[PDB]
């Protein structure tokens, strides 16, 4: 019969690993860098494009950033096509929370949400998993800043700074020499940026290349201010920090 | 409602009124009835006004859908086929009434549907609550092999006769024109016999004699930024 | 008994020269008996405004599908919704409860950011659709709203004296409703900034 | 008589290699060369009718596919593969939001969607990838005009101009060298010509090549008048004679 | 409604009025109440005319569908198809419907189905709301083995006495006659038959 | 290679190994074959006498479907009552919907497209039977041969199982000096000859003799077991035949 | 060897040997004789004991008044087939008011085995049946197969040692269906055809299960002092 | 090596089963044309009755899809079956829907789109078949529509389909090259038979007797087959000019 052709996706190796989950991983390792950076005052998001090519349309591009609500963005490293599935499920998931209990979805609840749907498709169904890595940026009015990151094995952490995708054996070394609790955006920005710069694979670290975010509670009047960057402002952001 | 349509020499014409009604009190006095369902193939309406409007929309989108599929034009009888079997299955639930009219390689068609899943065929036809002021007016004056000018007058008569003498019917009317070889012709507003006339009076009041207890600023904007 | 008319309350809205106004009534009650005297039945999503009459169930329940499918709307989209666009979606959204309807009514109002035309429009519970050049009327005192409107209103008038119109037809049709009043609310709508005005009337 | 292919048949391989997702790429390469190129004033899509016969009417099929009045496209791969995706396409644009909003979709929309269905094919039990990237081409009131390219993992990317399938690392390159954010649309058509000129080996004339615009708005090719508001369909296929013309002044 | 189908020596006629109403409203003067499911198989349609035209579109469909596969059906598989759909669906349907049709081996073949979704094989057939006033006439005037000129005169007749004395029938007496030269369409107008 | 080991592939022939395997099964079985007549259709079948123990005449392997169809089948027995469980159901269905007995072509395509449908997946297995079906409809009388692969054609004569390349020889040389025809009461003789001389392939242990037919004027169209003194006359002129 | 992974799978040579390896488990099951007259049916079963200690496995089941079966292989796969059999009969009994014929049942059992060797997923039956029962056309014995096959026959037996019996049977065939109206000789004839299949182990008054049905006389089982008589 | 198994991708961005499919096409090795009249489209397909015992009348590969569709196979006979069911049941189902005669490049697609379903489904083995539709259409008048495996389809001015498809192709090539139309300039139907009769014999370099052919005629609103006598009329008229 069928049972023949079935690669068994979820099932143990002999040393207690999950397979499939393993070589997802492997798979995102070559995925362009994302890095997450949480300061007392915001959050900074940001991220390297894999295709460099002079054509490609930059200002209406998006591989990396997606926003998820007003609150909460995530930064993806793997398959962006998988990231877009679980994308719009979260996206739902955070309306639902919203009609239910009339409030902002928590940070931690929608992203164990979103790591419980991983997880399932590791232990049950026999389907692939995800081949995708999130770093969650996001805010609420109970922990207030918050960085998380979720892998295909439906695993969830929390972070001060965090790296996924390319180099993060480099680019964890770098974050962890330079950060500061008492760390400010404007100098994460700056942090992000320094380890993007150092670690990517790529000649010269470009605005055509990155995608950048900031979540801040640096809004008129305290509220929460996502800000996509745009190319130009990628590009200013660059000149500043003196990168190019 | 007074919708109708005719055949013509080389072409079918519908007409309809504008009036939409909830119990007595008039609900809209513009309403477009005559539906597109293709480029050539239009829909008159008269019924539960959603309904109507819903299975128009419905079959034009999947006959949209069909001609793609196919690449050809759509036929007046798939239309006809889909709307009768899907109104056919709710057993008249759908209390929409419709008479279907266009023009397709095979020719003109004229026909009308009933909310129950009935079909007929003919050379004139009306429906709605005022259909049969329409139809005293169509079986006195219809004829063989009519111009185009005859029918457009005795498609807007056959509407007219519905506005005056129903109450369910009023305002303006709506006409489509459907000859072969050419594209369609869509009419709103063909006839006003209803303007309302000028008013004895401006009502505009002297400003601050409502009453206020408060004032404010609503904000509508994403963000006011830093 | 009737589902329209347990809960009671009223919204009409309004066109003027590049603006537009919706109001309603702050009643909620239990048929005779007055509950609340702050139930608000217009809600905004962006720059559309939305007002709801009928069973306060389901003007509640709406708002909160129409915050939900109009954030979805804008992630996907990355831009507010429009009014026409809006309207549509109201409509889909009752038809699909053809046979188990919401017994609502409702108006939607707003300027379209990018051709600055004002709109209105109108919903029976299914989700037909009256999209009126002058006015729109919804609630208990339909009948009293459209006797008010039919005669009050003139076209292209400036924001501050349709502020003046608009409060006048709701205040007066609302007095001649057992189940409307209770005090009311008025959004002066144009295309960068939206005034709200709170009425004094009779509180009976 | 059972469906038992209820599990993944792409999967993980060691190297972190989707191997059934590259295999389709590798199927979309030996495709024929297909291109877009984006001006200010509108799209261009153009690809080859390799015809498989003489006796064969290359006219009856459309490598160029309507999905909207406003939205076209275009394919290099497995052609059985694209003409059930421009069906559900064209059926997903009615479902999942004409049917809803009363309009057609945005372009990037659209594509969305249609990057699902492919995703979805890369992931679900019992099938294989399909084997064709897509190159859509769109206008809509809001983002203007676009050309989005989609593969068959259901990864997306917008482009100012590219090119898919088998001459298309050269053809990128030409067209690196002749894009710039002035073009009108008539020196994008060119542009467009030129390209496929160097990929194409036999004939080259209206016959052999179809092409199709993202444009003004036609109203002439609407069939009704009497809506002041529904303008027309933006796209356009071009005839044989309108594509000879333009090789007379080559 | 009157509608009638006769056998007769070539063939078999069938014969209808032409008159629909909505209550005591004439909605379609001029209806078409013989309709085909096969070449040489045709019904006369009466009850809910949603019911009837529903029922008469599946029966071609399944007639058509027969025919890709096995050949011509015989008339009584006709007859069996429109009994299955009127039997099993007797709660949800109003259709009164007699099935007429021309075989070379059978000749001329008339089914009558009465509301139940009984099938009962018949020389003639008479049914609709008319039908009540000409069951004494057609009685004493049916002979079998008449001639086409004599079942054309014979349905004329009998359906003009059912227009005359059923307020829900009337319009013109529309014919098809089914033999081997093939299908032949007759019309009778008012101030034809009115006079007899 | 491994093209055989599942159902519904192709190998690079362009062949399903599977269905030729279930071929083998049929080769393996007793001879069965059907003889068209003038006005009907004849049908015999060699049964193995494994034992004495086995009682005479009760093991019957001709099957009836409706009233007017008989079938016959060589190679796994069971797979044979399957089809004919199926044939029954289509032949009621077909009844049921459309009042006539099912004519014969109808049915042989019902069971065509079931057989042909064990050959489109690899979760179930091919039949492992030929099946020699047929009767009297409208159009008078057909016999059919039905393959493994849902293969069939209609037949003058047909014969399948061990024996079938000696009855098909028999069969040839009856259609050859035949051309205007065979009676009813001529083919159930002949039928049993051809079984006897077919048994010379089967000829270690002794066999038993069953005969049905249909046919227009000895059976008014109906399926019948050819029984008693027709049945003994018959082994009679089959025995004097072999001698 | 390929080929033997799933019932669903024919080999080069038109076999199935999943099937084939089923009825290889009934030759490893203890042996069990069916023969009859025209006026009885007997059943013959040797049990089985795991040990001294244990009980001897049953070897014979009820399925209505006029008809039951012996078994020999896997005992929860005879547990199944014996339940369809028991819910055949009574749904002939309730419905037709009708006593399902021993033929029919056959047929049924056939039809039911058969699913289970075209289907993936599946296993054969591995236990075959000896059915024996007294209907409107008098006595019948039946064997089961879990191919599918099913044989009408005066005498028979299955399980191990089992062609000892069945040679026995076929010299006594003329004798013992004579046997008409003597229920104690049939059985004398039954246990004498089981004792040719006995090595080393003898017919003891816990070993022996013999079983019963004819014309005055419903299908009973006879077990410990009961069968003392016929030692 | 199970990417030769089922429907999914080999390392070339092949599917083995689909050409595998192709190959089975070929097995019956019989040869089968198409050409358009002005009036009429017409198919021709060889018949090989090789068995003595076979009932001739029952040995087909021509199918009446509908009244107005016909439908030649180019493969074995099971499948063939398969795809006429399923080309008949389609064929009713659209006229019941749509209230119009399914067209024959309507057809053609839908059964080209299932065909696809089995190159992308793993649980279903393609059909090995090649399906030729033929009809006089109401809108786009003669036309042939053909269907493989792989569920490719396209019009044809006139086709050929078998083990010797490419003699027939570039003998009917060379026609129209001389011809400069797309279709046989031909009044009668019997005349495009008679064309479509002898160019087959040309490319092949076989003569025909009555029974060696089996013919297939789409006028308008109707399909049929021609009989053995009908054909010998045929091969009569071809012999005498
Ligand atoms: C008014 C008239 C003359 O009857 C017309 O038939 C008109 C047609 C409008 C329609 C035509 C096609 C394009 C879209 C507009 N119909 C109405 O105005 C309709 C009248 C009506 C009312 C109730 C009814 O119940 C069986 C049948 C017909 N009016 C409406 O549908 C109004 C807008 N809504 C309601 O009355 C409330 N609904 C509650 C749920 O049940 C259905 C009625
Ligand atoms: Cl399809
Ligand atoms: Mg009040
Ligand atoms: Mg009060
Ligand atoms: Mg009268
Ligand atoms: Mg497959």
């Amino acid at each position: 019969g069928s049972r023949r052709y079935d690669s068994r996706t979820t099932i143990f190796s002999p040393e207690g690993r999950l397979y499939q989950v393993e070589y997802a991983l492997e798979s995102i390792s070559h995925a362009g860098t994302a890095i997450g950076i949480m300061a007392s005052d915001g959050i900074v998001l940001a991220a390297e494009r894999k295709v460099t090519s002079t054509l490609l349309e930059q200002d209406t591009s998006t591989e990396k950033l997606y926003k998820l609500n007003d609150k909460i963005a995530v930064a993806v490293a793997g398959l962006t096509a998988d990231a877009e599935i679980l994308i719009n499920t979260a996206r739902i998931h955070a309306q639902n929370y919203l009609k239910t209990y009339n409030e902002d979805i928590p940070v931690e609840i929608l992203v164990r949400r979103l790591s419980d749907i991983k997880q399932g498709y590791t232990q049950h169904g026999g389907l692939r998993p995800f081949g995708v890595s999130f770093i969650y940026a996001g805010y609420d009015d109970r922990y207030g800043y918050q960085l998380y990151t979720s892998n295909p094995s439906g695993n969830y952490t929390g972070w001060k700074a965090i790296s996924v995708g390319a180099n993060t054996s480099a680019a964890q070394t770098l974050l962890q020499m330079d950060y500061k609790d008492d760390m400010k955006v404007d100098d994460a920005i700056e942090l992000a940026l320094k380890t993007l710069s150092k670690t990517t694979d790529s000649s010269a670290l470009t605005y055509d290349r990155l995608e950048f975010a900031t979540i801040r509670k640096g809004a008129n009047d305290g509220e929460v201010y996502q800000k996509i960057f745009k190319p130009q402002e990628i590009k200013d952001i660059l000149v500043k920090t003196g990168i190019t | 409602t007074t919708i109708a349509g005719l055949v013509f020499q080389d072409g079918v014409i519908l007409g309809a009124d504008t009036r939409a009604t909830n119990d007595s009190v008039v609900a809209d006095k513009s309403c477009e009835k005559i539906h597109f369902i293709a480029p050539k193939i239009y829909c008159c309406g008269a019924g539960v006004a959603a309904d109507a409007e819903a299975v128009t929309q419905l079959i034009g989108s999947n006959i949209e859908l069909h001609s793609l599929y196919t690449s050809r034009e759509p036929r007046v009888v798939s239309a006809l086929q889909m709307l009768k079997q899907h109104l056919f299955k709710y057993q008249g639930h759908i209390g929409a009434y419709l008479i279907v009219a266009g023009v397709d390689p095979t020719g003109s068609h004229l026909f009308s549907i009933h909310a129950h899943g009935s079909t007929d065929v003919g050379y004139y036809l009306s429906l709605g609550s005022g259909s049969l002021a329409a139809m005293a007016v169509l079986e006195s004056h219809w004829k063989q092999d009519l111009t185009k000018e005859e029918a457009i007058k005795l498609a807007s008569d056959a509407i007219q006769a519905g506005i005056w003498n129903d109450l369910g019917s009023g305002s303006n009317v709506d006409v489509c024109v459907m000859e072969i070889g050419k594209d369609a012709e869509y009419l709103r507003n063909y006839l006003t016999p209803n303007v309302r006339e000028e008013k004895q009076k401006s009502y505009k009041f002297p400003r601050g004699t409502t009453a206020v207890l408060k004032e404010s600023i609503v904000n509508i904007c994403d963000i006011q930024e830093e | 008994s009737d589902p329209s008319s347990i809960n009671g309350g009223i919204v009409v809205a309004m066109t003027g020269k590049d603006c537009v106004a919706i109001a309603c009534d702050l009643r909620l009650g239990s048929q005779s008996l007055g509950v609340s005297n702050k139930f608000e039945k217009i809600f905004h999503y962006g720059h559309v405004f939305l007002g709801i009459t009928g069973l306060a169930t389901d003007v509640t329940t709406l708002n909160e599908m129409f915050r939900y499918k109009t954030n979805l709307y804008k992630l996907k989209e990355e831009r507010a919704i429009e009014p026409e666009t809006f309207t549509q979606l109201v409509s889909s959204s009752l038809y699909e409860r053809r046979f188990g309807p919401y017994f609502v009514g409702p108006v939607v109002a707003g300027i379209n950011s990018k051709s600055g035309k004002p709109f209105i429009a109108g919903f029976d519970l299914i989700g037909c659709i009256d999209e009126a050049k002058d006015f729109i009327v919804s609630g208990t005192a339909s009948d009293q709203l459209f006797g008010m409107c039919e005669s009050l209103y003139e076209p292209n008038l400036e924001p501050e004296d349709l502020f003046e119109t608009i409060s006048q037809a709701l205040l007066n049709a609302a007095d001649r409703d057992a189940l409307s009043g209770w005090g009311a609310v008025v959004y002066i709508i144009k295309k960068d900034e939206v005034v709200k005005r709170y009425l004094k009337m009779r509180q009976d | 008589m059972t469906d038992r292919y209820s599990f993944s048949l792409t999967t993980f391989s060691p190297s972190g290699k989707l191997g059934q997702i590259d295999y389709a790429l590798t199927a979309v390469k030996q495709g024929v060369t297909s291109l877009g190129i984006k001006a200010t004033n509108g799209v261009v899509i153009a690809t080859e009718k390799k015809s498989s016969s003489p006796l064969a009417m290359s006219e009856t099929l459309s490598k160029v596919s309507l999905l909207t009045p406003d939205i076209g496209a275009v394919y290099s791969g497995m052609g059985p593969d694209y003409r059930v995706l421009v069906d559900k396409s064209r059926k997903v644009a009615h479902t999942s939001y004409k049917r809803i909003y009363g309009e057609y979709p945005p372009t990037k929309l659209l594509v969305s969607e249609v990057a699902k269905i492919m995703q979805e094919a890369t992931q679900s039990g019992g099938v294989r990838p399909f084997g064709v990237s897509l190159l859509i081409a769109g206008h809509d009131e809001f983002n203007g005009f676009s050309l989005y390219q989609v593969d068959p993992s259901g990864s997306y990317f917008p482009w100012k101009a590219t090119a898919i399938g088998k001459g298309s690392v050269a053809a990128k390159t030409f067209l690196e060298k002749r894009w710039n954010d002035e073009l009108e649309l008539e020196d994008a058509i060119h542009i467009a010509l030129l390209t496929l000129k160097e990929s194409v080996e036999g004939e080259f004339n209206g016959d052999t090549i179809e092409l199709a615009i993202i444009g003004d708005e036609n109203p002439d090719l609407l069939g009704y008048t009497g809506i002041p508001t529904d303008k027309g369909p933006r796209f356009r296929k071009l005839t044989s004679q309108e594509i000879n013309d333009r090789l007379e002044a080559l | 409604t009157s509608i009638m189908a006769v056998t007769f020596k070539d063939g078999v006629i069938l014969g209808a009025d032409s008159r629909t109403t909505t209550g005591a409203y004439i909605a379609n003067r001029v209806t078409d109440k013989l309709t085909r499911v096969h070449d040489k198989i045709w019904c006369c349609r009466s009850g809910s005319a949603a019911d009837t035209q529903a029922i008469a579109d599946i029966v071609q469909y399944h007639l058509e569908l027969y025919t890709s596969q096995y050949g011509t059906p015989s008339t009584e598989t006709a007859a069996s198809v429109f009994k299955e759909l009127c039997y099993e669906n007797k709660d949800n349907l109003t259709a009164g419907i007699i099935v007429a049709g021309y075989d070379d081996k059978n000749k001329g073949e008339v089914y009558t189905i009465p509301l139940g979704g009984s099938v009962h094989k018949l020389p003639y057939a008479i049914a609709g709301s008319g039908s009540t006033f000409i069951y004494g006439y057609c009685d004493k005037n049916f002979r079998e083995n008449m001639s086409k000129e004599e079942t054309v005169d014979f349905i004329k007749h009998s359906l003009s006495q059912a227009i005359k004395w059923d307020g829900s029938s009337g319009g013109v007496i529309r014919m098809v006659v089914l033999t081997a030269a093939g299908v032949e369409r007759l019309i009778f107008y008012p101030d034809e038959y009115e006079q007899l | 290679t491994g093209y055989d080991l599942s159902n519904s592939v192709f190998s690079p022939d362009g062949r399903n190994f599977q269905v030729e395997y279930a071929v083998k099964a049929v080769e393996n079985g007793t001879t069965s074959i059907g003889i068209k007549c003038n006005d009907g259709v004849v049908f015999a079948v060699e049964k193995l006498i494994t034992s004495k123990l086995l009682v005479p005449q009760k093991n019957v392997k001709i099957q009836v479907v409706d009233r007017h169809i008989g079938c016959v089948y060589s190679g796994l027995i069971p797979d044979g009552r399957h089809l004919v469980n199926r044939g029954r159901e289509e032949a009621a269905s077909f009844k049921k919907l459309y009042k006539t007995p099912i004519p014969i072509p109808a049915f042989a395509d019902r069971l065509g497209q079931y057989v042909q449908a064990h050959t489109l997946y690899n979760s179930v297995r091919p039949f492992g039977v030929s099946t020699i079906f047929g009767g009297v409809d409208k159009n008078g009388a057909h016999l059919y041969m039905l393959e493994p692969s849902g293969s069939y054609w209609g037949y003058k004569g047909a014969a399948t199982g061990k024996g079938r390349q000696s009855a098909k020889a028999e069969l040839e040389k009856l259609v050859d000096h035949h051309p205007e025809g065979l009676s009813a009461r001529e083919a159930v003789k002949q039928a049993a000859k051809i079984i006897y001389l077919a048994h010379e392939d089967n000829k270690e242990k002794d066999f038993e003799l069953e005969i049905s037919w249909c046919s227009l004027s000895e059976t008014n169209g109906l399926h019948k077991f050819v029984k008693g003194d027709l049945l003994q006359e018959a082994i009679d002129f089959a025995q004097k035949e072999i001698n | 060897n390929n080929y033997d992974g799933d019932t669903v799978t024919f080999s080069p040579t038109g076999r199935l040997f999943q099937v084939e390896y089923a009825l290889e488990a009934i030759k490893q099951g203890s042996v069990t004789v069916g023969l009859r007259s025209n006026t009885h049916a007997v059943l013959v079963a040797l049990k089985r004991n795991a040990d001294e200690l244990s009980s001897y496995q049953k070897k014979i089941i009820k399925c209505d008044e006029h008809m039951g079966l012996s078994l020999a292989g896997l005992a929860p796969d005879a547990r199944v087939l014996s339940n369809y059999l028991r819910q055949q009969c009574n749904y002939s009994s309730l419905v037709f008011n009708r006593k399902l014929a021993v033929e029919r049942a056959g047929h049924l059992l056939c039809d039911k085995a058969q699913k289970n060797t075209q289907s993936y997923g599946g296993r054969p039956y591995g236990v075959g049946l000896l059915i024996i029962g007294y209907d409107k056309s008098g006595a019948h014995l039946l064997e089961f197969q879990p191919s599918g096959n099913v044989t009408e026959l005066y005498g028979t037996a299955i399980g191990a040692r089992s062609q000892g019996a069945k040679t026995y049977l076929e010299r006594t065939l003329d004798t013992f269906i004579k046997i008409d109206g003597n229920p104690d000789e049939l059985i004398k004839a039954g246990v004498e055809a089981i004792s040719q299949s006995l090595r080393d182990e003898s017919l003891t008054v816990d070993n022996l299960s013999i079983a019963i049905v004819g014309k005055d006389t419903p299908f009973t089982i006879y077990d410990g002092e009961a069968v003392a008589k016929y030692i | 090596g199970y990417d030769r198994h089922i429907t999914i991708f080999s390392p070339e961005g092949r599917l083995y089963q689909v050409e595998y499919a192709f190959k089975a096409t070929n097995q019956t090795n019989i040869n089968s044309l198409a050409v358009r009249g002005k009036d009429c489209t017409v198919v021709i397909s060889q018949k090989k009755v090789p068995d003595k015992l076979l009932d001739p009348t029952t040995v087909s590969y021509i199918f009446c899809i509908s009244r107005t569709i016909g439908m030649v196979v180019n493969g074995p006979i099971p499948d063939a079956r398969n795809a006429a069911l399923r080309a008949k049941a389609e064929a009713a189902e659209f006229r019941y829907k749509y209230g119009y005669d399914m067209p024959c490049d309507v057809l053609a697609k839908r059964m080209a789109n299932l065909s696809q379903i089995y190159t992308q489904r793993a649980y279903m083995r393609p059909l090995g078949v090649i399906l030729t539709f033929v009809s006089v259409d109401e809108e786009l008048g003669p036309s042939i529509y053909k269907t493989d495996p792989a569920g490719y389809y396209v019009g044809y001015k006139a086709t050929a389909t078998g083990p010797k498809q490419q003699e027939i192709t570039t003998n009917l090539e060379n026609h129209f090259k001389k011809s400069k139309i797309d279709h046989i300039n031909e009044e009668s139907w019997e005349k495009v038979v008679e064309f479509a009769i002898t160019h087959m014999i040309d490319a092949l370099g076989t003569e025909f007797s009555k029974n060696d052919l089996e013919v297939g005629v789409a006028t308008k609103d109707k399909f049929f087959t021609l009989s053995a006598e009908n054909i010998e009329e045929r091969l009569v008229a071809i012999a005498e000019q």
